[PDB]
């Protein structure tokens, strides 16, 4: 019984950050909630389709205006 | 004493996997739940 | 109690569970997709343990709009398939989930796809041939009761027609009921197949498993076990004979193949999983005769390249017993059911088998045909003029033996409302011994065409 | 008849023997499975290649042990295998039970009965990594196991201590022939005396289980299972089974072999043990060399066969003679595990497909087949009536080839292409029809004295068949000199000359006219 009570008394939209890029592909941190193939939209206006999903971190592949990718850009 | 509540209790033990989460409300909800001072004390080391 | 999504990686994905709670590997289990346009219930079959309480699992349907963290729950047994009379005349996926009618047959009996092959004391420790009608195939290459034959073909070689033939022909002659594994099968074909059984109403008398090109491999792996997990049921309950086509057992070796690299097991000779024999063997052995009761099969198999010492079909032409070719310039010459007498080979037929008479006038029935075989470049090039007169007699008789290996057999009365003949072993290895002494040579071509058994001859003969 | 008495004994020994050594050891936990292979964790006194048992009633053998974890791999069911099981040690290193228990017996690589028959009544155990016994322990290969195929024993014999390679193609009579040799001993299996009497074990891996069991019939069928045991490796098995297969199968031989019993092996297939181990291997992700094969595959099918032998008088004059079958793709005889066993084996049976289907049955290339023993292993008879006819039948197969089209020839050329084509047509057979070697003889004297010179082709098999039957039922002295002095005198060879003239003198050919 106390561990449920304790438990469920310890039970805005999610934004990602770029911890890596190169040759095409970034990895995103965080986003908990984002699903497979979703897609993801960078700072510069570039888009990425989150196809990978790790224990971490996501991985996006980047369709086209890979150059304007950097590590810390927020990721919504 | 603990250690067989936390056996006993898969899913508060899972709850407690808290390497991953913010380690600061972990700490928080098990020293809610969970007496000798000492051991209690190790347990939030 | 229920695990959660942790890893998504393509069709991979991978759930950790509870510490006391991880399910024993081959079990199935659900996980929900709640995306509005892609809205699903997501069957995974567990692979791997990982350690960390971590499972590794394999997807029966795409992981499109999967989110981490969902629960995954358990179902605590393996993928498991209705099995019953009802099971007869519909249509189902490789998870038993019915594709004619959705939600069909969840009340039937379940049985795990999963479950070992005959024990070693129960096997028949002999041979016996299946006496299924047809001239050609019990005269040139007799099948093996509870053995598998292999068949080659194409579309306008008949090959549907021999498999509603064959349908026919044991459901009738044997009281048995057929199994139909679509292996990997296009869609449309699938669609075309359904509508012409039922066309033919023998739909009623066969089980359908598609595991389409459309889905990932797990899935077009698994079909051939669910559909051979009916047939065991109709084996060891039921008591009947089961004919269980597979349409095409390469795929089953190449969506285990690609199974294995999504697993990231290493590769080996030209690709495959490097547990390709055994894969393989726990299929095919479980295809077998025992308690006087048999699964016969049929097996259309694919050959990469046309090199017999591919890993793929050199495993697979191991378990096979019979060889079946269809040729289309037989059937050109409108000779049904077009089965190639000399192209399509068989390993029952010896004398220790098969009575000495029948393997005698089989050797003499292929020398016939290979003396003609090698005659029809000389009769093109230069015609029937430029031979002697002992060749021009041989090919006399060649002429009418290729003739009188076709049969009005039971698939055409469709079209024909003549009804279909069944010739016993014992007439046709009469027939064919006094064809080949020539008795019968004052007969024209036309007199021998779809005729049947030997006292239909003396029939159309007369017509004639 | 049946008896209360035995039954109630039987459980009263069990009950009274029942006692717990309540022994103290260490249990692991299973912390990673896939596959067929497991890691456990814990079981800090475990040997290396001990054999662990999981809770499934299922067992392992400990391969790699790690700083943290043992890498074991799974014999048997691995489906019943679960992270968070323990494991137990059983306390032998990788060992099968042996004795002459398993005389009649179809058991699993582990020996463990699978034709449900009863329990195994074991004398002892064995270890399967027991070192082949080494040069100064062995001795010549200097006595004949008679195989009964004429093609073989006239030209390739088989001695007690020689390892023979039966490659062939697929469906090509290589297991026909190994049950040939395995029925063939049953004429000295009936005497007492342990130097006559072979006794022999067949080890089936990759094998259907339609065909192991044919194969199970045709030896009780012949009365062989009064000395045969089967190790059945069904392909339907896990690849560790598949790759023990071989190895508890030469196990349960060497327990006899150094005893100073003779032991016959036949391993089908060979091939199939290579491919299990390749799965193995490639699922602990070790490199692959050639062909995908691991690097050490020679050192597999040599630490296999290197255990048969002969041995000196001094360890006791037992032997282990090995017939291994290779299924060769295509019959190209320079591929991987062709080649390598063909460099440990003392000599080949090439079995050619293109001869077979021409109804040449057994269809032995002669012309690559070699015994590189030879006829230090034939008895004297034998080696004097058949010694030449190897290199003449060769020599027949090249001047076939160049005559096949040539319009005309000189007389030499056509008497020893029809010479030839008569040997070629004496030495094929029907199945399951082993020939004494009292009758190989005399069937082999008729083709190399020219005594079938009068005979067309056509009449060549029956005529040969009719006459060892002729001199079976009148002037058995000739198999009788033969058989007990081992040589065939000149006394008998003049009766044996005056019995063919007589025969004949009396032949009507098939052909409907006679000859002399």
């Amino acid at each position: 019984x106390x561990x449920x009570x304790x438990x469920x008394x310890x039970x805005r939209e999610e934004i990602g950050t770029v911890i890596d890029a190169g040759d095409g592909i970034a990895h995103v941190e965080g986003l908990p909630s984002v699903m497979t193939q979703e897609l993801l939209e960078f700072p510069g206006g570039v888009l990425g389709v989150a196809l990978n999903l790790d224990e971490h971190s996501v991985g996006a592949v980047i369709l086209g205006e890979f150059e304007k990718i950097e590590e810390g850009q927020q990721v919504k | 004493r603990f250690g067989r509540v936390l056996d006993a209790e898969p899913r508060l033990s899972a709850l407690l996997s808290d390497y991953t989460t913010p380690a600061e409300g972990r700490v928080a909800l098990l020293d809610k739940a969970l007496v000798n001072q000492t051991a209690a004390a190790l347990l939030s080391q | 109690t229920a695990g959660r999504v942790v890893r998504i990686t393509g069709p991979v994905v991978d759930v950790e569970f509870p510490r006391g709670s991880v399910p024993e590997l081959f079990n199935a289990l659900h996980a929900e997709i709640t995306f509005g346009a892609l809205a699903k219930t997501l069957t995974l079959e567990v692979a791997q343990h990982l350690g960390d309480s971590l499972v590794r699992c394999i997807s029966m349907q795409p992981t499109d709009g999967l989110v981490r963290g969902v629960e995954v729950t358990d179902t605590g047994a393996s993928i498991s398939v209705p099995v019953g009379d009802g099971v007869k005349g519909h249509v189902f996926n490789a998870l038993g989930d019915c594709l004619d009618d959705p939600g069909y047959g969840k009340d039937f009996e379940h049985w795990s796809i999963h479950r070992k092959p005959p024990a070693f004391s129960d096997l028949e420790p002999r041979t016996e041939m299946l006496e299924t009608g047809l001239k050609v195939v019990d005269l040139l290459t007799p099948y093996v009761r509870g053995g598998k034959i292999a068949l080659f073909g194409g579309a306008g070689v008949g090959k549907t027609v021999l498999i509603q033939e064959m349908i026919n022909r044991i459901a009738r002659n044997f009281g048995g009921t057929s199994v139909f594994a679509g292996v990997g099968e296009r869609t449309r074909e699938g669609n075309d197949l359904w509508v012409e059984l039922a066309d033919a109403n023998v739909l009623k008398d066969t089980a359908l498993v598609f595991g389409q090109m459309d889905e990932p491999p797990g899935t077009r792996m698994r079909v051939a076990l669910s559909a051979l997990t009916m047939a065991e049921f109709f084996r060891d309950e039921q008591g009947q004979d089961v004919l269980l086509f597979i349409d095409n057992i390469f795929r089953f070796t190449q969506a285990g193949s690609e199974v294995s690299t999504l697993l990231g097991r290493m590769p080996s000779a030209v690709g495959y999983q490097p547990t390709l024999a055994d894969e393989m063997g726990e299929l095919q052995e479980r295809i077998t005769s025992t308690r006087g009761r048999s699964i016969t099969s049929m097996q259309a198999v694919y050959v990469p390249a046309d090199d017999y010492t591919d890993p793929a079909p050199a495993t697979t032409f191991a378990h096979l017993d019979a060889t079946t070719e269809l040729s289309r310039a037989v059937f050109s010459k409108g000779i049904f059911p077009a089965v190639d007498p000399l192209a399509s080979s068989s390993t029952i037929l010896d004398p220790a088998i098969v009575g000495d008479e029948h393997y005698r006038v089989a050797q003499e029935v292929i020398r016939i045909l290979q003396r003609y075989k090698d005659l029809q470049d000389i009769i093109a090039i230069l015609g029937i003029d430029e031979l002697s007169e002992e060749d021009k007699q041989l090919v006399n008789r060649a002429r009418r033996i290729e003739r009188f290996l076709s049969q009005n057999m039971m698939a055409a009365e469709q079209f024909t409302g003549q009804p279909g003949s069944t010739v016993p072993l014992k007439e046709t290895i009469e027939a064919f011994d006094k064809l080949t002494k020539g008795e019968f040579d004052h007969l024209p071509e036309q007199a021998f065409f779809l005729i049947g058994g030997l006292d239909d001859l003396a029939k159309k003969a007369e017509s004639l | 008849t049946i008896s209360a008495a035995d039954i109630e004994g039987a459980i009263e020994d069990y009950v009274s023997s029942f006692s717990a050594d309540t022994e103290r050891e260490e249990i692991g936990t299973v912390i990673d499975a896939g596959d067929g292979i497991a890691h456990v964790e814990g079981l800090p006194s475990v040997m290396t290649q001990e054999l662990l048992e999981f809770p499934g009633g299922v067992l392992g053998v400990a391969l790699n042990l790690d700083e943290h974890s043992v890498g074991a791999v799974i014999l048997g069911e691995f489906e019943k295998i679960e992270e968070g099981q323990q494991v137990k040690r059983t306390g032998e290193v990788l060992s099968v039970p042996v004795g002459d228990a398993f005389l009649g017996r179809v058991v699993n690589p582990l020996g463990q009965p699978i034709d449900g028959q009863g329990d195994i009544a074991a004398e002892t155990r064995r270890a399967l990594e027991l070192q082949a016994p080494s040069v100064v322990q062995r001795q010549s290969v200097s006595e004949p196991l008679q195989t009964g195929i004429k093609a073989i024993d006239a030209m390739t014999p088989i001695g007690r201590g020689q390892r023979q390679l039966i490659i062939g193609d697929r469906k090509t009579g290589k297991t026909a022939v190994c049950v040939d040799t395995i029925l063939n001993q049953r004429e000295a299996w009936l005497t007492g005396d342990p130097k006559q009497q072979v006794r022999c074990v067949y080890v089936a891996i990759g094998q259907k289980g339609t065909t192991i069991a044919s194969v199970k019939r045709a030896l009780e069928e012949g009365g062989a299972m009064e000395y045969t045991t089967i190790v059945a490796a069904p392909a339907s098995d896990a690849a560790g089974f598949k790759w023990l297969a071989p190895y508890t199968g030469s196990a349960i031989g060497q327990h006899w072999m150094y005893n100073g019993k003779h032991v016959l092996i036949v391993f089908d297939d060979l091939s199939k043990q290579a491919d299990a181990y390749r799965a193995i291997s490639l699922l602990l992700r070790r490199p692959p060399g050639r062909e995908a094969f691991p690097g050490d595959v020679f050192y597999l099918h040599s630490r296999l066969l290197e255990r048969c032998a002969k041995l000196s008088d001094e360890l006791g004059g037992g032997s282990m003679t090995g017939l291994p079958i290779i299924e060769t793709k295509a019959n190209d005889i320079s591929a991987f595990i062709p080649t390598n066993v063909i460099s440990i084996t003392d000599g080949q049976c090439f079995l050619e497909s293109d001869l077979f289907n021409q109804g040449v049955r057994p269809a032995i290339n002669v012309g690559v087949s070699v015994s590189r023993v030879g006829g230090a292993a034939q008895i004297k008879a034998m080696k004097e009536v058949a010694g030449s006819l190897r290199l003449d039948l060769s020599q027949y197969r090249e001047l076939e080839a160049f005559a096949a089209f040539a319009s005309d020839l000189d007389a030499a050329s056509k008497a020893q292409l029809d010479r030839g084509a008569r040997l070629v047509e004496l030495l094929k057979q029907p199945q399951y029809s082993p020939l004494a070697v009292e009758e190989q003889v005399v069937a082999i004297f008729l083709g190399t004295q020219g005594h079938l010179d009068s005979v067309p082709v056509e009449d060549v098999q029956r005529f040969e068949s009719e006459l060892l039957e002729h001199v079976k039922a009148s002037h058995s002295d000739i198999f009788d000199g033969i058989r007990e002095t081992k040589k065939l005198s000149e006394e008998a060879e003049e009766k044996l000359v005056s019995v063919i003239n007589e025969f004949k003198k009396g032949f009507q050919a098939s052909d409907g006219s006679s000859v002399v």
